[PDB]
RNA sequence: GUGCUCGCUUCGGCAGCACAUAUACUAAAAUUGGAACGAUACAGAGAAGAUUAGCAUGGCCCCUGCGCAAGGAUGACACAUUCGUGAAGCGUU
RNA sequence: GGCCUCCGAACGGUAAGAGCCUAGCAUGUAGAACUGGUUACCU
């Protein structure tokens, strides 16, 4: 009973009629009878309705009908390559089914609210994906799909219609292929691989200009800050070398014992950190 | 190499899994199994097929030797020494259980660790020559008064 | 559990999906509520109608031609009135090379 | 607002239960030979 | 859960009868630790019946 | 999952279990007797 | 939409009020990948020398069958010579 | 004084298979991207 979901799904209203079966349709992934929900998103939208049995979501730890993480939103591809791809999974098949009967068991056991394994590394994160997950719903994926009459010049409902009338996807484009049970795996996930591109220009941690440097030249500091926010901020790190300050170009200069933290201290705060509710923005030499 | 290996292993792969679900038990065939993906260093396997003999007949204690010495041929220090601790949980009566987890935690240099084993293993009133054994244990190093006491 | 009465969970539903401003249902949120939950810009300048309760104000009729005598055949329409009013090009394009493109994917 | 979906009675049964999936597997403590008797 | 009946009934008698024996003398004859002579000692069993069948 | 398959064997029988009476011998008598 | 306000008040319009309150696996589509016991081709029935009757046992094998019946090739599947290393533990000279 | 049964269907026979090639059959899915930063002092 009630199903398991993302906040983008469920909907933009607060109320919601829903509706039930109780055994409606075999899940995509373990293959079994579950109950199925749906729901009315919103006044043009789809009619939702749960893709997945609750048990693999708690193992993978993701909306039933997305199968977006429930904290990030983000493909499963992803957020693995954010931390731990060993969780794995039999993908085979007697054993997809048997993994899943004994992983069933042992959920059941659990407290109940809980990812099984995942989550004791779950808490551990932000390296990258925080910064790569997305911030508010994101509504255009519940639109009607494109209605098919249409697209080929014809469709004789009129405004009727409750598809959808615009251009579709060039299939050319590899992202649209998309398995349901890739997506799952995590699997030559086209979108995962386009966020992992996104990751990587993030400007971030590759610094190291100079050897032993731990000079840190401070963009956008502001004439409201002292010092002071500044020492018991990076007092965390270590000892302390010296610090400069420039207030004529709002620029702060620091110094620390080790390059190590200097790389640390870029890493925490790089496009992250924010102090006297203003940006406090970080660049070397 | 690349396919050529590959197919190799699916016919042994697959006729030690027919052996196997024919027989069931005659864990011989779950043993060679074993051995034949620990030779390929495919030890994560290895492991899942130990335990699954395992689940089959816990009680046989060549399996149980063959499994903790697979971990410690690969370096495995800590999933011999958990291996150990169930061996010795679920079958203490068994001596040469005990033998081996305090002398590898001897040759791993862990006194402490193989005083703590021998006392688990007192707790069972054993047998003469495990009282002798953990004696000289203590003999090796000066610890007369251990000895004694 | 709840147990709201089903017509004030009625009232509240079709007014925020009408309007978009309907009384929040909270239990908590600050341990004592004054607020609405919808966009606002209707509830401000609506008063919280409800769809039950009459509009303060009426506007913006469409006209759907009717004959109800049943008399005459084919003639008569009912409730089955098609809407007088209602009976692009530049994307007309768009669609149709998509579908060129995705029919060459399959190739 | 959660509603129970309507079940037609004439529906047949939806999908098939047969396929078998081997059982699954701690044992406790058993706590329980002379050359001429061998 | 099949039914006994007149065709399975001779199988049926003897199966739980060689199953008798087994679980009664292997879980009352023992001490070989290996495996004691099931199979063997079921082969003395059928070549018993046989003799006593020849007189 | 429990199927819907059904079989003639199953079908309610004897639905009603029967007490022993007090001159059946009831377990009121046994307590008491010698 | 229907009716009613000794509504404005003519018979046009407008206003107020009452009644009437949320359908729908939306597609008339588009795509996506397991099975026919078809023919063809190769080959060709357990048990012992052969020819055959069969009940069974076991289940990541099914099918026919309302069936806890019975069938499907017994359904298929089931392949006498003569010792010594290496390490560890215990007692002894 | 009487005296008039039944009545038909199912398998147990045409191989068991392995392979290759080619309609057939189910799904009516879920999901589809993203921005804005400073240098200055003694020998
Ligand atoms: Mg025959
Ligand atoms: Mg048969
Ligand atoms: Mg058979
Ligand atoms: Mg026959
Ligand atoms: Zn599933
Ligand atoms: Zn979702
Ligand atoms: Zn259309």
């Amino acid at each position: 009973d009630f199903p398991i979901l993302c906040q983008t799904c469920l909907g933009e209203n607060p109320y919601i009629r829903m509706t039930k079966e109780k055994y409606g349709k075999e899940c995509k992934i373990c293959a079994r009878p579950f109950t199925v929900f749906r729901w009315c998103p919103g006044v043009r939208m789809r009619f939702k309705k749960t893709e997945v049995c609750q048990t693999c979501s708690k193992l993978k730890n993701v909306c039933q009908t997305c199968l977006l993480d429930l904290e990030y939103g983000l493909p499963i591809q992803v957020r693995d390559a954010g931390l731990s791809f060993k969780d794995d999974m039999p993908k085979s098949d007697v054993n997809k089914e048997y993994y899943t009967q004994n992983m069933e068991r042992e959920i059941s056991n659990s407290d109940g609210t809980r990812p099984v394994g995942m989550l004791g590394k779950a808490t551990s994160t932000s390296d990258m994906l925080l910064k790569l997950a997305r911030t508010t719903p994101y509504y255009k994926r519940n639109r009607p799909h494109i209605c098919s009459f249409w697209v080929k010049g014809e469709c004789k409902r009129g405004e009727e219609c409750p598809y959808r009338h615009e251009k579709p996807t060039d299939p050319d484009d590899p992202l649209a292929d998309q398995n349901i049970k890739d997506r799952y795996y995590g699997i030559n996930d086209p979108v995962a691989d386009k966020l992992l591109k996104r990751a990587s220009t993030m400007p971030r941690l590759d610094p190291p200009e100079d050897k032993t440097i731990t000079t840190l030249y401070v963009g956008g500091l502001g004439d409201t800050i002292t010092e002071t926010d500044l020492r018991n901020h990076f007092y965390q790190f270590g000892e302390i070398r010296t610090i400069t300050v420039v207030q004529r170009q709002q620029c702060a200069f620091i110094q620390f014992a080790t390059r190590q933290a200097a790389e640390v201290a870029a890493e925490k705060s790089f496009n992250k950190l924010i102090v006297n509710g203003r940006r406090l923005n970080v660049k070397w030499g | 190499d690349e396919e050529e290996l590959n197919d190799y292993k699916l016919r042994k792969r697959k006729t030690f899994e027919d052996n196997i679900r024919k027989n069931r038990t005659v864990i011989s065939n779950w043993i060679k199994y074993a051995q034949w993906e620990e030779s390929l260093k495919e030890i994560q396997r290895a492991r899942s097929i130990y335990e699954r003999a395992l689940d089959v007949d816990y009680r046989n204690i060549t399996l149980w030797l063959k499994y903790a010495e697979m971990e410690m041929k690969n370096r495995q220090v800590n999933h011999a020494r958990n291996i150990w601790d169930r061996a010795i949980t679920t079958l203490p009566r068994v001596n040469q259980f005990w033998y081996k987890y305090t002398y590898m935690e001897e040759m791993l240099g862990n006194v402490a660790g193989a005083r703590q084993v021998f006392e688990r293993w007192m707790e069972w009133q054993p047998e003469e020559q495990a009282w002798h054994s953990y004696i000289n244990f203590e003999l090796r190093y000066k610890e007369v008064d251990r000895a004694r006491t | 559990p709840a147990h709201i009465n089903d017509f004030m969970f009625e009232q509240q539903r079709r007014t925020f999906a009408t309007y978009g401003y309907a009384l929040d249902p909270s239990l908590d949120n600050h341990q004592v509520s004054a607020k609405y939950i919808g966009s606002v810009e209707e509830a401000e300048k609506n008063q919280g109608l409800t769809v039950f309760e009459t509009g303060q104000k009426k506007t913006e009729k469409r006209k759907k031609f009717k004959e109800n005598d049943a008399s005459n055949i084919d003639g008569f329409l009912g409730p089955w009135a098609k809407y007088v009013d209602e009976k692009s090009e530049e994307e007309q394009k768009e669609l149709d090379e998509i579908t060129a493109k995705r029919q060459k994917k399959g190739k | 607002r959660m509603v129970e979906m309507q079940k037609d009675p004439m529906e047949p049964p939806r999908f098939k239960i047969n396929k078998k999936i081997p059982r699954g597997p701690p044992p406790a403590p058993v706590m329980h030979m002379t050359v001429k008797e061998q | 859960a099949k039914t006994v009946t007149k065709q399975r009934v001779e199988s049926h008698f003897d199966l739980e009868l060689r199953a008798a024996v087994m679980h009664d003398i292997l879980d009352m004859m023992p001490e070989g630790i290996k495996q004691n002579k099931a199979r063997t000692i079921l082969q003395h069993l059928s070549e018993a019946w046989r003799c006593w069948k020849a007189n | 999952q429990l199927s819907k398959q059904y079989s003639s064997r199953d079908l309610p029988s004897h639905t009603k279990i029967k007490y022993r009476q007090t001159t059946q011998d009831a377990p009121e008598e046994v307590r008491n007797r010698d």
